[PDB]
């Protein structure tokens, strides 16, 4: 399913706006617009993928399957098993 | 940059920020969930080195609990083939060969790892001779080996052990003849400290056996061929045998202290194993024997205490059955007892340090590795109490 | 059966034993009764 | 108090201490083997700055002091203040 789980994943917290990706960046879909989205998620997954290798440096068989970056004004989601990876823009709080 | 202007900065006193987001984020970060018997465990018996040549003594390693030293004693097969065999056995993986394997010109009667150095093993043969075995080097033939003069041994020696603290070691030796002989474990070419056993003024003592309380190096108790089981200073004004014992009537074949420790004292307690299947949970303060188990028509050539168990100890038989006794459960019966195939005579029992794991010697020299129940193996709490109102019993 | 001076005290005590002892005696029953069906193994501490 | 910071750390699970990344990748404070430890935190160094770059593209006013980055084996939990990097090694369980 699809507009299910966006939905499941947009009211468990009132997320201001979350897009399914499943291929390697540069997604089409939007949740507010275009371009805050795709450029963001593209930029997202490169640095998801330098994180990728930065946890493959220690030992090549870590790979990272949960990300969030929670600072004073955005808590950024993301979790990465081989293409599915997540985008969520919520308050810090 | 260097290694100088850190100390410093840490002295300077700009870290309240640093303290303050440092109590933030462990206190964000302490929150933490989740995302989402007896039995034959294993074998050892190689065939090169073990065509008969039954089983002589077996140790775990201290620093790798994953090692086992074996000693392949008899030799006689085949004059040309090697004398005295130590294999050792690793845990970690499943083989078929021994890791590695070491070869001396005697035979090789018993055997341990070395504390100080963890790649080092030292046993004793039948000649008398200290044999070490640099595991470093890639030469089977002992690379330190002691000197078969009257300053050193001259019998067959049985029991070796290095105790001691990382800084302070003594490898000592006991043969047959009785002289007891501390080594450093860096030096083997001359004995730095030895001394014969003498009981009452000119009475040698038939040593065959001994085992140092947990702690303590400078007193033991020692088994004798004799069947008299005595306790010795090792160093001190009064060094040398200091308690007789009834004993049994028959040729110790094993001995053991306690080995646990964690509740109220029992070093004071340790097992014999005598020749006629007759072992003997008993303590040192004490001179007459507390109990004495007796069943079959065979007799027991091991026992040794559980590292983890304040009650529990293995006994061997020569009719080919390993049975624990579990004192707290029972005292009569064997609280477990399985035979192993082929009813061979088992020479030797060992526990793993972890106490979770046993080892058996065998006739033929095949090592068999058993495992043990979880309920029969660890203890509890109420165990340590339980086991000194059993023994408060009589 | 207690303080009883009289040897009365003493024939309710015997009274008391043999009714006792029946009781007593049936314990010896249920004991030897495990005995038997216990044994037959060997001679050897547990078995006899 | 270091020495309290040092104890109330070691008392997380499955952390030796407290270890302090400078601005140079060399930690300030040594409690695991040094030099994978110096790699490590040079590479943690590298992707904190170009993730910093990251989030200032989009939010010029927003400071990093969280950020989970958790395998199948072990959990890394890095934060800045303005110049010393903790880095805790922390087990998921």
């Amino acid at each position: 399913e699809v507009e299910e789980t966006l939905k499941r994943l947009q009211s468990q917290k009132g997320v201001q706006g979350i897009i399914v990706v499943n291929t390697e960046g540069i997604p089409i879909k939007s949740t507010m617009d275009n371009p805050t989205t795709t450029q963001y998620a593209s930029l997202m997954h490169s640095f998801i993928l330098k994180a990728r290798s930065t946890v493959r440096d220690i030992d090549p068989q870590n790979d990272l399957t949960f990300l969030r970056i929670r600072s004073k004004k955005n808590e950024i989601m993301v979790a990465p098993d081989k293409d599915y990876f997540l985008i969520v823009i919520q308050n810090p709080t | 940059l260097t290694e100088e202007e850190k100390q410093q900065i840490l002295h300077s006193e700009e870290f309240l920020s640093f303290f303050d987001h440092s109590t933030r984020i462990v206190e964000r970060a302490l929150s933490e969930q989740i995302n989402i018997k007896l039995s034959l465990n294993r074998q050892f018996f190689d065939e090169r080195w073990s065509k008969h040549r039954v089983v002589s003594c077996l140790d775990w390693s201290s620093q790798y609990p994953e090692l086992l030293v074996a000693s392949y004693n008899n030799n006689e097969d085949a004059p040309h083939e090697p004398d005295g065999v130590a294999l050792v056995w690793n845990m970690k993986y499943k083989k078929t060969t021994p890791e590695y394997v070491f070869h001396c010109q005697s035979a090789v009667m018993s055997a341990t790892f070395a504390k100080f150095h963890p790649n080092l093993v030292v046993g004793g043969t039948y000649s008398g001779q200290i044999v070490l075995w640099d595991n470093r080097s890639n030469k089977r033939t002992p690379v330190q080996r002691t000197p078969l003069s009257a300053a050193a041994h001259t019998h067959p020696v049985y029991c070796v052990n290095v105790v001691g603290t990382q800084n302070a070691h003594n490898l000592i030796s006991i043969s047959t003849d009785g002289k007891i002989c501390s080594w450093s474990l860096d030096m083997l070419s001359h004995p730095q400290d030895s001394m014969e056993l003498v009981h009452k003024q000119s009475k040698a003592v038939a040593v065959t056996s001994m085992s140092f309380p947990v702690g303590d190096v400078n007193n033991f108790v020692v088994g004798s061929e004799e069947g008299s089981v005595y306790t010795a200073c090792r160093h001190g004004s009064k060094a040398g045998i200091s308690e007789m014992f009834e004993g049994h009537q028959g040729p110790i074949t094993g001995i053991h202290c306690h080995a646990a420790v964690g509740a109220v004292d029992f070093s004071h307690l340790f097992v014999t194993s005598s020749f006629d299947w007759t072992v003997k949970l008993w303590t040192t303060k004490n001179n007459k024997p507390l109990y004495s188990f007796e069943d079959n028509a065979d007799y027991v050539y091991d026992v040794m205490w559980s590292p983890t168990h304040p009650a529990l100890f293995a006994c061997v038989d020569g009719m080919g059955r390993l049975d624990l006794w579990n004192l707290n459960n029972d005292t009569e019966v064997p609280t477990a007892s399985i035979s192993v195939e082929g009813n061979p005579a088992l020479n030797r029992v060992r526990w793993t340090h972890s106490g979770r794991e046993i080892a058996v010697g065998d006739s033929e020299g095949q090592i068999v590795i058993y495992d043990v129940g979880e309920q029969i193996a660890v203890p509890r709490n109420d165990e340590w109490a339980r086991f000194g109102r059993t023994l408060a019993e009589i | 059966d207690g303080l009883d001076v009289s040897k009365e005290g003493t024939e309710a005590w015997e009274a008391a034993m043999k009714r006792y002892d029946e009781r007593i005696d049936r314990v010896e029953t249920r004991i030897t009764a495990r005995l038997r069906d216990q044994l037959g193994t060997a001679k050897n501490a547990n078995e006899m």
